[PDB]
């Protein structure tokens, strides 16, 4: 049980440590779109194109 | 003319209607909740007059969803129940509306469940046992045909248990009705009793009424009534003998109560309405008996905090003729049902009435119970050892009456595994009348738990 | 790892709309503790959920000629005198689906975990009609908590209603997280007829010990089908109030569907405790021991709403666990009483014996199931039918 | 499997965080867009004529008090039907008068307000009183308002208070100031509204009432434009506040006049005065959707972000464009 | 603009405000007392919207010389203390004003006594035990490093002297900070605090704030907020290690009882406050120790009329990871630190974190405490004597066992001269091993008052 | 002056039957508006 928690840490940091760098990475691409989306909710409270 | 709803507070509403169009007391109005999830009809039961052309009512469904100014129609008439030979076999809720077949009973004769009790002209004392097969009810707590009867008890002390096995023991061979009226007690006792009479054909020759404890304050005020007026009429209209159980009828009082503040009434001790005393008389009196026409009515009356000076105990006993009064001292002991053989009593356990033989077996058991009781105290401190040899064979033979008190009842066969038994009278007198003498005092104090007869003392006995 | 990072946001500003109508509004009056008198609002419904500004939410319980008594369901602090009140339409209802199991969830439905928000298939209202004497079949599956004394001498079976009453430190919640642990066998089987969903709803305590329970679930996996309603100490009123309702509407769901359910309510007595605060802060005169006149009603119309459904109406359950905690080791008082005439069942876990060695200390002659043996497989019966009364005497 | 449930939610911990800081983003720089939108002037008109093309598609008496009063409206519409400007001003005179000498001597008026049905002593009583004071119209119907019964002492002096009103209400008919008088009331209400510490120091009804009339004839109707009749009702209504609020007093006595007319009063709110067209758009919208003519009372507030906001008793209909990017700022899952 | 006070009972205060200025609840606002020795600039604490532009607020200063009428003006903040390192070492009021020096803490930085519970998501539980030297504590009631810790007990049974005890055996050695949170106890004891710690060199470590029992009913109820708002700053904003000592919380709930009283809230049970829970959730929910940074807290409880069924104490047991129930009846043997082991408990007593031979040794010492209390009335009455033998061996080693718990506290020092010992866990658990297995019943009972040990438990039976 | 020598003279006011009106009613008790020789 020991030998298994310590596996499951060990592959818990692993997958922490990537998916942080996958989320610093898929944060450009959010920020690629977020002036379009932006807009595009402007229009929809305006109810007219921005 | 129709009302207008202007204050709600939980189950109280208070409507306005005009001037000339006040309706009476105990009326019944009909306002309409519309939200989808919750959408019905309300049925309020005027309550109070108040002035300036408000009344106060009780409402009987849930007022959720019920929204201020909307129109409160007058029926012109209190709250109507189904009566007739229809009723039988059905379940019913307070308002009267059948539950296992909805639109059942509209189109039969209806009566309004509120009336005066029977004239005191009209009255007379019932002075017949009625033989239950259960040794210390038979004993000590002989019941009444005819009369009052009840269960007193604390909470989860047996008294459903108990009613059910009544139930089991008077309803199965009586040729006449039964109305059982389910006050705010336990769904699913209500349910396990429905299939049990279903299942033994007694459904047929019993009406249920059910104002089970889900319900807000006013159906539970107005269930006992609903049963009841099922029950005169049985009584009155039919000349038929009549059973009426109603468990729990504490919870009459207490729904009244929980609008007893909201009506505007001072609480009285104990936090209890003041009208106590008189709603509870009402209803009582209702259940009573007239001369050549009987209702052999058992209540199952809860004792809050286990306390039997809490004032609707105490104000329920003066309206009784049997009360077999369960403990929960007696219950903790292991001796099923629970029945303290001290505080229950009967006014037909008299030598003119159940015999000089009964009686004196009965009243000799009350006094080596009491004799133990309080022996209690200095045995368990000082030691039997320290006893006079006559007060160590009391004790003894108090022991064995305390557990052959018990007895394996039909309803409780779920609890001890074994099979119900039943205690001819003469049974019950003989074999008392032997351990009071100390003609059994060499067999094993277990021999006697939950047995049932000589005989199943005997093949017990011979197991230990 | 997805495209559903922008994905998501499209569908929301592509579908978003506040397509304008009627909001029928009132305006605060009175504010304080908890309690909001709201004039206006001349169609509210009683006990319609409000809308004050700070995304706040209320009860309507009082409706008189002047104002609207609610309950203030949340933080009370931003609410002040001339605050505008939105009607919600809806009476008092919760989010309820299959998203809210593993989650910590407010007894409003919103989740305080920390995770994200809750996939609710549709909305229940608190308070729903119980299942009528028709609508209900005997109980007769047993919940096998894992623990001898009460599968053996008060033994629980679904739909029951068995009360762990009893004082401080007697093994009371130890007794409920063992129960809701020992349905992981059941859950892996992936049968629903033999899956027990758990909703362990924490009234008045501490958000460390809820932390603990919800630790000593994940240790033992029961958050794969454990809910907890958490309503911590540091709740208002409301939300202790509520809670127990919000946990049975989240095992209502569920019961309705088929699916069979387990409520662990701790402490309905905490409930009381909160339910006479709104009353007497709404200035309803109480009863005895200063609690309202509906304490008694509070809690069947909780602990009721816990049954077997009939075949007609899927088969389904709930098991409710209420934990009282009583005082001085005094089970004849009030609430103990009121939930024991309620509950089909008691373990009074006595802490005289809970220190004589004694665990899980349950006083034999006083615990009792009313279901009994119905709640016990063949072979249990068989075994242990006259156990409870052997030990007794 | 636990630590794998573990990452599971580690990776949706992080897709959530991802999503939320999106959101907000978006919804930051769709705020500033739209308030960069909105400061059009023309852009503006154009929201509000959207809104309004929107909407093209869509007491405290009881019964005894409410019949009594109605009643006593009934026999003041008989009696002053042939009054005149001079009569109408002295019934609203004298009948402030008697509602000032029932709240200063509360004795008198529990005993007036006695709901028992016999009406003659208290009709002896008020003769015996104040026969020989004041003109036969007022003092007739204070009689008949003292014969009805009230389902509270109160509801008298609010009686005489309201037929006070109605006398001036229908001097201002006769003159055919209607729309003056409603508009100019609606002038100092929203005046009060503003400063609300004058609102405190004229509802103090503790001080002598003259000193509260003069306050308001040195602030505000003191003034050589304000409509004579307005002015009359507002020394009126502040020399009988009883602990109503001036600022609301005058408000309700505004919606009151309006009521009068058969009109109700719909309180607008837009980032800046609409134009006649959007404005007579919006009467013929409102009275449409409600079913009633509406008089629109129009507040300036740029808080709003150019969107146009009503509302008409307790009913709201929220078009503001802040609204709509609160909701949408608050909407994100 | 600002307000002006329309009503005014006892130290609570109704301020009249414009339509648009109603200052938010709990808001600092300033009324001003010109009269005398009166005089003050006087600090109110809305509690309520009355209404009407109403706000009704709590005095934490005496209202004695307030006139109505007199301006409020509201500060547009709740109450503010000030935090940083340069708080510690000096002495506090709920106001945060500085006595040790009165103008200090005015240019730090000043942190909203109110303020929300840490997020549920923050909160993990806390299960590492903290050693205190004390032969009970270390047994039976484990204290939790990070958790909650109370001291319950009625008037005179040694809350303050164990508080003393636990500040010189944690405090003193402790590498964080400590908080100190008079909450109505006496300003002797304060004095005493202050003038002990400074001894000690403890001053420099630890913050003091006090608002003792003079104090009107609004410091008594905010003390413990600004206290712990202090004890907040350095568990977030510098990431250290806190003790946080109350005593009393008991006085925070009376406080609030009065205020509640004068606020015109409707009583609860027993006159306190229908918020009482709520309250103490408010407050207690706070001292909690987040994720990565700890917080100890040790509370004094005290009891009123030794009922530990009341609602303060019965409330506050909810709260807490450890309790330690001093007794009247410990106190009356001379049983220093007057615990009552079987009504005393902690949450980390569970052999998966204390170990197996420390649960089984306390389980035992449980037991044989458990069944001399069951044995009290027999020995009251008849004495050792008449008891089995099994039993007068167990009540022999019990009583011993009862008297060894006491330990010569190095806070007692002051009042029997003796000096204090310090015993370590494993020590404690192998004599209290030795003592349930009978090693030591044959020494007398005497040598085990007060000795603290082993060794020192020899050497007492060698004086005697 | 006047108003309390008139407000004493209508009190005096207040052999002709007395008859009363019930304005509330409610638990056996009945409030009678009226009957000022009761
Ligand atoms: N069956 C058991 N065997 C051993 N220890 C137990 C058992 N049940 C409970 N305990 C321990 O006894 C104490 C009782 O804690 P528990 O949480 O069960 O009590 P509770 O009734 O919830 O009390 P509270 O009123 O403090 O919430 C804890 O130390 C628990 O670990
Ligand atoms: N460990 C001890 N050793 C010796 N004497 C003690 C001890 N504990 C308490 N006492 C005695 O009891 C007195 C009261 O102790 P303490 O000040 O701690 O009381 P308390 O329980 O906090 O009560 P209060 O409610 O008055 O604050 C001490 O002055 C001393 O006389
Ligand atoms: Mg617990
Ligand atoms: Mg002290």
């Amino acid at each position: 049980r020991a030998q298994a928690s310590g596996e499951v840490a060990q592959t818990l940091t692993q997958a922490d440590q990537q998916l942080s760098a996958q989320g610093d990475q898929v944060r450009s691409g959010l920020e690629s779109s977020v002036d379009g989306l932006s807009a595009k909710l402007a229009s929809r409270i305006l109810g007219v194109d921005v | 003319t129709a009302g207008r709803v202007v204050r709600i507070t939980g189950p109280v509403v208070d409507v306005e209607f005009p001037r000339g169009s006040v309706p009476e007391l105990f009326n019944a109005l009909h306002a309409e909740i519309t939200f989808g999830a919750l959408a019905k009809t309300l049925t309020l039961e005027v309550a109070q007059h108040l002035g300036d052309s408000l009344v106060r009512c009780i409402s009987m469904q849930p007022t959720d969803g019920l929204v201020r100014g909307v129109e409160v129609t007058d029926t012109g008439a209190s709250i109507s129940v189904p009566v007739g030979d229809g009723v039988k076999g059905h379940v019913f809720n307070a308002l009267g509306d059948c539950l296992d077949d909805p639109g059942y009973g509209k189109d039969f004769e209806h009566w309004s469940i509120h009336r005066k009790p029977p004239a005191f002209s009209d009255l007379e004392p019932r002075t017949e046992m009625l033989e239950t097969g259960l040794k210390v009810v038979d004993l000590l707590t002989p019941y009444v045909r005819g009369g009052k009867i009840a269960l007193f008890g604390g909470a989860g002390v047996g008294k459903t248990v108990l009613i059910q096995e009544m139930i089991n023991r008077i309803a199965r061979n009586f040729g006449g009705t039964s109305v059982f009226a389910g006050v705010g007690e336990r769904t699913r006792e209500g349910n396990d009793l429905w299939v049990e009479l279903a299942d033994a054909n007694v459904l047929k020759d019993t009406a249920l009424v059910f104002g089970q404890m889900d319900e807000p304050p006013g159906t539970r005020m107005r269930v006992a009534l609903s049963a009841l007026t099922m029950a005169e009429f049985f009584r009155d209209e039919q000349g038929q003998d009549v059973l009426l159980f109603i468990d729990n009828i504490f919870r009459f009082t207490q729904a009244g109560s929980e609008v007893s503040t909201l009506l505007g009434r001072m609480p009285s001790a104990v936090g209890y309405q003041p009208t106590l005393a008189d709603e509870m008389g009402e209803l009582q009196e209702r259940i009573t008996s007239t001369r050549g026409r009987s209702i052999t009515s058992m209540q199952a009356v809860y004792v809050p905090a286990d306390d039997y000076t809490d004032p609707a105990p105490a104000t329920t006993f003066a309206h009784l003729d049997a009360t077999t009064e369960l403990s929960r001292a007696v219950f903790s002991k292991g001796i099923f049902p629970a029945v303290d053989p001290l505080a229950s009593s009967s006014t037909i356990l008299d030598p003119a009435i159940v015999g000089d033989e009964h009686y004196r077996v009965a009243q000799e058991v009350i006094r080596i119970l009491q004799r133990y009781k309080d022996l209690q105290d200095i045995i368990a401190i000082l030691g039997i050892d320290e006893l006079s040899e006559e007060d160590k064979q009391l004790v003894n033979r108090a022991r064995r009456i305390e557990r052959f008190l018990s007895q394996n009842m039909m309803a409780a066969e779920q609890f001890t595994g074994q099979p119900g038994s039943t205690v001819p009278l003469k049974e019950t007198i003989e074999a008392f009348d032997k351990l009071t003498k100390g003609e059994f005092d060499h067999l094993p104090e277990q021999a006697f738990f939950l047995i049932g007869g000589l005989d199943d003392l005997a093949k017990k006995a011979e197991s230990l | 790892s997805a495209a559903d990072i922008e994905g998501a946001i499209e569908d929301y500003v592509s579908s978003f709309s506040a397509d304008t109508e009627r909001e029928e509004i009132g305006t605060v009056i009175d504010a304080g503790d908890g309690i909001a008198h709201v004039e206006g609002l001349p169609s509210v419904m009683t006990q319609e959920l409000l809308e004050f500004p700070g995304g706040v939410l209320g009860v309507a319980l009082n409706l008189d000629e002047h104002s609207v008594g609610a309950v203030i369901l949340g933080e009370f602090e931003k609410i002040e005198e001339g605050q505008q009140v939105k009607r919600t339409g809806e009476v008092l209802s919760v989010p309820v689906g299959d998203a809210f199991l593993g989650r910590v969830v407010n007894p409003l439905g919103q989740p305080i975990d920390g995770q994200g928000d809750i996939a609710a298939e549709t909305r229940r209202a608190l308070e729903l009609q119980a299942p009528s004497v028709v609508q209900r079949q005997s109980v007769s599956e047993p919940l096998q908590t894992g623990i001898k004394a009460i599968d053996a001498m008060t033994p629980i079976g679904r739909g029951q209603r068995q009360l762990i009453i009893g004082d401080r430190k007697t093994g009371k919640t130890a007794v409920c997280v063992d129960t809701i642990l020992n349905q992981r066998e059941a859950w892996l089987t992936g049968d629903p007829k033999q899956q027990v969903r758990c909703v362990y709803v924490a009234i008045g305590q501490k958000g460390t010990t809820i932390a603990s329970v919800k630790r000593a679930l994940e240790e033992g996996g029961a958050m794969e089908y454990t809910t907890i309603v958490a309503a911590p100490a540091s709740d208002a009123a409301g939300f202790k109030w509520l809670a127990p309702y919000t946990g049975s509407a989240i095992g209502q769901h569920w019961m309705y569907n088929g699916k069979h359910v387990l409520i662990v309510f701790d402490d309905l007595s905490k409930q009381a405790d909160a339910y006479r605060a709104i009353s007497l802060l709404l200035r309803r005169p109480p009863g005895r021991e200063a609690f309202p006149g509906d304490v008694f009603y509070l809690h069947s119309r909780l602990l009721e709403r816990c049954a077997k459904l009939s075949d007609e109406l899927g088969g389904g359950s709930m098991t409710g666990l209420p934990i009282i905690e009583t005082k001085a080791n005094d089970i004849s008082a009030f609430i103990p009483t009121n939930v024991i005439s309620i509950t089909d069942g008691q373990c009074f876990l006595e802490s005289d014996l809970f220190n004589q060695g004694v665990r899980p200390a349950i006083n034999v002659g006083v615990s009792v199931s009313r279901v009994g043996g119905a709640a016990q497989i063949k072979a249990m019966k068989e075994v242990a039918g006259s156990l409870r009364l052997d030990l007794s005497q | 499997a636990q630590g794998a449930q573990q990452i599971q939610l580690m990776r949706q911990q992080l897709i959530r965080q991802l999503r939320t800081g999106l959101g907000a983003e978006a919804v930051n720089k769709a705020a500033e867009i739209v308030r960069a939108h909105v400061a059009d002037p023309q852009a503006q008109s154009a929201t509000v004529d959207r809104f309004l093309s929107e909407l093209e598609q869509m007491s405290r008496l009881r019964a005894a008090s409410r019949q009594s009063l109605a009643a006593l409206v009934e026999k003041f519409d008989s009696v002053a039907g042939g009054l005149d400007a001079d009569g109408l001003t002295n019934l609203a005179d004298e009948l402030a008068s008697v509602a000032k000498l029932l709240l200063s001597e509360t004795a008198l008026n529990k005993h007036l307000a006695e709901p028992t049905d016999d009406s003659a002593p208290k009709v002896r009583l008020l003769e015996r009183l104040l026969s020989d004071k004041v003109s036969a119209t007022t003092l007739d119907l204070l009689r008949t308002a003292v014969s009805n019964r009230w389902s509270t002492e109160s509801n008298l002096i609010d009686a005489v208070e309201h037929t006070a009103r109605l006398a001036l209400l229908k001097r201002a008919e006769i003159a055919g100031e209607v729309d003056e008088v409603e508009e100019q009331l609606f002038r100092f209400g929203r005046v009060l509204d503003a400063e609300p510490r004058l609102s405190a120091l004229l509802s103090d009804y503790t001080t002598p009432a003259e000193g509260r009339v003069a306050l308001l004839d040195k602030a505000l109707t003191g003034r050589p434009g304000v409509n004579q009749t307005a002015a009359a009702l507002l020394s009126q209504t502040v020399g009988l506040l009883r602990g109503e609020r001036a600022d609301e007093a005058v408000i309700d006595l505004a919606e009151l006049a309006v009521s009068r007319r058969g009109e109700v009063v719909a309180h607008v709110s837009a980032a800046a005065e609409l134009s006649d067209a959007q404005r007579t758009r919006l009467t013929e919208v409102l009275s449409r959707i409600y079913g009633r003519p509406v008089s629109v009372q129009l507040h300036v507030d740029p808080e709003l972000l150019g969107g146009l906001s009503i509302t008409v008793g307790d009913e709201v209909i929220d078009g503001s464009i802040a609204s709509r990017l609160a909701a949408a700022q608050t909407g994100l899952p």
